[PDB]
């Protein structure tokens, strides 16, 4: 087992599931 | 008017009613606004510097 980095650095907000996030904006139309 | 002292002054209207057509005219300006900015501006996140 090896320890890998768990977000993507520290200089953005954290979730990866940005994507998801905005494109249903679209369709409606702790560091 | 004024009053007369030779001649027989005759009887006038003393107020009169006159008509005064207007006239049209549109102003427009353009202006545009980044989306990036805007999100910025919406979205509030003031987590850092």
């Amino acid at each position: 087992t090896v320890s890998a980095p768990a977000t993507y650095g520290n200089f953005v907000l954290s979730p990866e599931n940005a994507v998801t996030a905005i494109s249903y904006h679209s369709i409606l139309a702790d560091s | 008017r004024v009053a007369s002292g030779a001649g027989l002054p005759t009887s006038r209207q003393t107020t009169i009613m006159v008509t005064k057509y207007s006239e049209k005219s549109p102003i427009t300006i353009p202006f545009e606004l980044s989306a990036a900015c805007l999100t910025y501006l919406r979205e509030t996140f003031e987590g850092t510097i």
